[PDB]
């Protein structure tokens, strides 16, 4: 066949070639820590979370955006990856606001969770948080950029899957928003999920605010009867 | 410091979609040339050029300057606006008639930049981010200019002023200032990256052509 | 046979616009552009 | 006789760049008459394999910085057409703090790097040149359009260039004032009309380049030092400097010496003889001297100990954890603030990180912070070590280098000044209490 041969922590398996790593890791049921990559968005490979070491490699490759050569040997618990995984959330967490408890992504939020499980249980920062003005895109999405972790998935759902160029990045460096850098509403029929694809409490929904947290909810899976879409 | 300027946009009487700019005749003829640089279905390639004449124009890049851009080379807005606010010679706030930038890199503040920077302060009489009441000058510190090796130096309006001592730059300031143009280059004698006194290579005339040139060839 | 003169004393006299001055200039002598195929990536 | 063990003088007929101070006429009639331009047609109608031979066995490398070999990075680009068009890019960028050599190249010896656009696009069968110069560099500019001028009406360039049958045009372009936009991917999509931020690598611009196209950047001495070497022969510039460190080099003497200078010189050179000879040695003497940092701000620097008998290549500056960069020299002599110094540079790398990624984008500023408190002493000695460990989360985790070269001036301070910052420490503990 086409298939080439890779191995996830001494294991083979067999991948058509332009699998990423991340994929080709996902294929034995073992799931990289992301925080920019959407499987179905366009890669971006900047919030760094995913890196990995490949056996007999020096540096640790971006799991999300590299496709697996023939032969690799991919360790995903080493102590490279773990070091590499407890520096990345250390500086995704250098700047975040003390926003958990009025956070609505209290319960929910990929940042909350994947510090817990790959980052340290301490911090060594001593010094003042940054603080970003919030934007205004429209009365369905609530928006708080002190919790933006620049990952930039609205910014590729927006133009991709919604057709729509009115989100991106001004400025740069530390300094670097997120936002409209015009008081503009976000209109879309697919504005909404938004809300879903970004990681953090930087985007939320406005009619949803502070209603509930997700541990309390039950959940019923059900179909949409609002069009004939289903 | 910090960046002290926003990133984002308030309208303004001064600054608004409404804030009539438009491209004289010529600027549209440059404009063509400029996007004739480019392959054929890659006009957003040619929005920093663009952009940077209308800031020729205009002396600053309002939000119609953008808007007029984008309509112009078919792009989103936003994208224009990301433009604008990446790079740091895209001026989005009026400036002075002379836009002064003073190096302060470690090369340059090797050579005493603090004091042509305090010298240039108390000459204008205006501090590290402000225009003068006449808007004749504005003053603002820059990274590493590319001039390191003729250290201590100030840029004013596409011009290099280099080898400065206070004096130096007090008199270019106000013959500027009198409605002359001071002559860009070192102040020192030097004219040239030339070692200050010696020239020591270099002195022999340069060979003819075909001096060194392989057999075969 | 010289060195005691500066010969770069022409951008003296540079305006702001003669960059592109240049630029139109050298307009005529390129050779045509490849094209894409298309418009633009949004067509 | 053969196998040289010294380095360090050579005579100007063995100097690539014979007009660097801007004593001739930088035009097309005086570059004709230094030697340019001169058998372009027969060069490039020896084919591209030659022209890549001919840089494989001079032995060049990356004069931006890196130091990749030259040869099989154009040689990367040697495939056959797919349907998309070649395209090359100059790098004239030129933002690390201390280098001045490509400015002087652009605007007294820009016919030089015309004729190696020429010769590099032949060698990878580019369609053209674009020229990605400094949006600050606007008279260098200006200049090298007018060379570009000349060379058009003189048929050198564009249709037929120099009657070989090859069309090849050459464009300049402006950025405006962004050091990460050197970086050749960010410099890629900065020529695109987008913002300067870098690519990942794979790919490589050799398959996906500007405009979705193969491509190739390039320093602009690194291009405009190809005719020279087509020319002369390729096997005359390995005769210079050590072996993997052949050739002639630009370097650009800063800081606290006599006379700063951009200079040409054989590679090999040690240090203290080039600044003794062309920089005119430190202020005060060389016993005054207390850290050179030798490949601009993204080295680490060295104290005098190393400086008496170190060697300015590639490998001895990576022998002494330094590494060689742009050979941009940078002198401090002991009456300086070493640490501000140093933090100087860290603010730098702040205000030029352009905040795509993670490490980077959080992890300098923290640095900056961290470095700034450090001048003043208002920290404890444990931090020395937690900002080792945060510099070294920071390299090697991060989309460009840039992070990597933010890092590498605080290690270097860090393992060669530690006793300065615990004194300052202990000073700003017992003035305050
Ligand atoms: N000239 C200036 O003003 C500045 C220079 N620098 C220098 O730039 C250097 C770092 O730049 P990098 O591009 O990140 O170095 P790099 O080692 O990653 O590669 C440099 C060149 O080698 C090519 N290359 C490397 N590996 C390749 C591969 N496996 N396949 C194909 N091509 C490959 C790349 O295409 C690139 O063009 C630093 O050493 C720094 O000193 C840094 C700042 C400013
Ligand atoms: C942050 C950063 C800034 C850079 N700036 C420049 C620059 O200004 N000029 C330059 O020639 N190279 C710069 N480089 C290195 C480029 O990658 C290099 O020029 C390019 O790879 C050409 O390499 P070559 O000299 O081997 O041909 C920079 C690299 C980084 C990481
Ligand atoms: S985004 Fe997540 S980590 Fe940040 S405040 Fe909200 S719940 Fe807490
Ligand atoms: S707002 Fe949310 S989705 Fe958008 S870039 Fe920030 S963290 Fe990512
Ligand atoms: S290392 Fe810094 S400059 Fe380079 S891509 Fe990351 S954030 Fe941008
Ligand atoms: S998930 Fe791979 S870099 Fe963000
Ligand atoms: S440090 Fe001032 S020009 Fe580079
Ligand atoms: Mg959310």
């Amino acid at each position: 066949s086409n298939l080439i041969e890779v191995f996830v922590d001494g294991q083979s398996v067999m991948v058509e070639p332009g699998t990423t790593v991340l994929q080709a890791c996902e294929k034995v049921g073992m799931q990289i820590p992301r925080f920019c990559y959407h499987e179905r968005l366009s890669v971006a490979g900047n919030c760094r979370m995913c890196l990995v070491e490949i056996e007999k490699a020096p540096k640790v490759v971006a799991a999300c955006a590299m496709p697996v050569m023939k032969g690799w040997n991919i360790l995903t618990n080493s102590e490279k990856s773990k070091k590499a995984r407890e520096g990345v959330m250390e500086f995704l967490l250098a700047n975040h606001p003390l926003d958990c408890p009025i956070c609505d992504q209290g319960g929910e939020c990929d940042l909350q969770d994947q510090s817990m499980m790959f980052g340290s249980d301490r911090s060594r920062f001593l010094e003042g948080k940054r603080a970003v003005e919030d934007k205004n895109i429209g009365p369905l999405v609530k928006t708080i950029m002190t919790r933006c972790i620049q990952c930039t998935r609205c910014i590729r759902f927006a133009s991709e899957i919604a057709g729509v160029d009115d989100l991106g990045t001004t400025g740069r460096g530390n300094d670097m928003q997120v936002g409209t850098y015009i008081e503009k509403m976000f209109m879309s029929e697919l504005s909404g999920n938004i809300i879903d694809i970004c990681p953090v409490g930087a985007l939320t929904s406005k009619p949803y605010a502070f209603t509930a947290r997700p541990w309390e909810t039950r959940k019923t899976e059900s179909i949409d009867v609002m069009d004939a879409v289903g | 410091g910090a960046g002290g300027a926003l990133f984002v946009h308030r309208d303004t009487p001064e600054n608004n979609p409404d804030t009539p700019f438009d491209f004289t005749p010529e600027n549209y003829k440059r404009i063509e040339a400029i996007v004739k640089n480019y392959p054929e279905g890659h006009k957003a390639a040619a929005v920093l050029p663009v952009l940077d004449l209308a800031q020729r124009q205009n002396g600053w890049l309002p939000i119609s300057a953008m808007n007029k851009v984008a309509e112009i080379l078919q792009v989103p807005p936003m994208r224009v606006y990301e433009v604008a606010t990446f790079y740091t010679m895209y001026n989005r706030k009026p400036v002075g008639k002379y836009h002064i930038q003073v190096c302060t890199t470690t090369p340059c503040m090797l050579r005493n930049s603090d004091s042509i920077l305090e010298a240039i302060q108390k000459k204008l009489g205006i501090k590290v981010g402000e225009t003068t009441p006449d808007k004749l000058f504005t003053l603002i510190e820059v990274e590493c200019l590319g001039a390191c090796v003729n250290a201590p130096m100030v840029q004013i309006n596409d011009n290099y002023y280099e080898d400065l001592t206070p004096k130096d730059i007090e008199e270019i300031i106000d013959e500027l200032k009198a409605g002359k143009i001071p002559k860009p280059g070192p102040r020192s004698g030097r004219f040239s990256c030339e070692p200050a006194g010696g020239l020591t290579s270099l002195t022999e005339p340069p060979k003819g052509p075909g001096f060194g040139v392989q057999a075969g060839l | 046979f010289d060195n005691s003169t500066y010969r770069n004393l022409q951008h003296h006299e540079y305006s702001t616009y003669t960059f592109l001055d240049l630029n139109v200039e050298l307009s005529k002598f390129r050779m045509p552009q490849p094209s894409s195929g298309r418009q633009s990536p949004r067509h | 006789a053969p196998k040289k063990t010294s380095f360090g003088s050579l005579k100007d007929e063995d100097r690539i760049f014979t007009n660097l101070y801007g004593r001739h006429d930088w035009r097309l009639k005086g570059a004709q008459s230094r030697g340019d331009w001169y058998k372009t047609k027969e060069i490039l109608l020896k084919g591209p394999d030659w022209i890549l031979g001919e840089v494989k066995t001079s032995g060049l490398r990356g004069r931006g910085g890196a130091g990749f070999p030259t040869g099989l990075k154009w040689s990367f680009m040697n495939k056959p057409s797919d349907g998309r068009p070649k395209y090359l890019v100059v790098n004239a960028d030129e933002g690390e703090p201390g280098t001045c050599k490509d400015r002087e190249i652009i605007r007294h010896d820009p016919h030089k790097l015309v004729e190696g656009c020429l010769v590099g696009g032949r060698a990878m069968g580019a369609r053209a040149a674009y020229i990605y110069i400094r949006g600050e560099f606007y008279n260098e500019a200006s200049n090298l359009q007018v060379a570009i001028r000349e060379a058009y009406e003189a048929g050198l360039i564009g249709k037929n260039a120099c009657g070989s049958g090859y069309d090849f045009d050459v464009f300049v372009v402006r950025g405006a004032g962004a050091y990460i936009c050197g970086e050749e991917t960010a410099l890629i999509e900065s020529i695109e009309g987008k913002q300067g931020k870098p690519r990942l690598k794979p790919p490589f611009p050799a398959d996906v380049g500007v405009f979705g196209c193969p491509t190739t950047v390039a320093n602009v001495e690194t291009v405009a030092v190809s005719p020279t070497i087509c020319r002369r022969g390729g096997a005359w510039f390995a005769s210079f400097g050590r072996e993997r460190n052949s050739g002639t080099k630009l370097f650009n003497i800063s800081g606290h010496v006599n006379h700063p200078c951009t200079v040409e010189e054989e590679m090999s050179v040690p240090l203290k003889e080039l600044i003794e000879k062309h920089a005119g040695g430190v202020i005060g003497g060389w016993d005054n001297l207390l850290a050179v940092i030798p490949g601009g701000s993204s080295t680490p620097l060295i104290p005098k100990s190393v400086c008496e008998t170190v060697l300015m290549d590639f490998d001895a500056l990576v022998q002494a954890q330094t590494g060689l960069g742009t050979a941009a020299v940078i002198v401090m002599d002991r009456s300086t603030d070493i640490v501000k110094a140093i933090a100087r540079l860290i603010e730098f790398y702040k205000h030029e990180s352009c905040g795509q990624c993670t490490p980077c984008r959080e992890g300098v500023d923290w640095m900056n912070k961290v470095m700034a408190r450090f001048v003043k002493g208002d920290a404890r000695p444990a931090e020395i070590d937690s900002l080792w460990e945060i510099s070294k989360q920071i390299e090697g985790h991060t989309i460009c280098a840039l992070g990597d070269g933010a890092a590498w001036p605080v290690q270097g301070l860090i393992r060669h000044f530690r006793p300065e910052l615990e004194e300052r420490m202990q000073q700003f503990a017992l003035q305050h209490q």
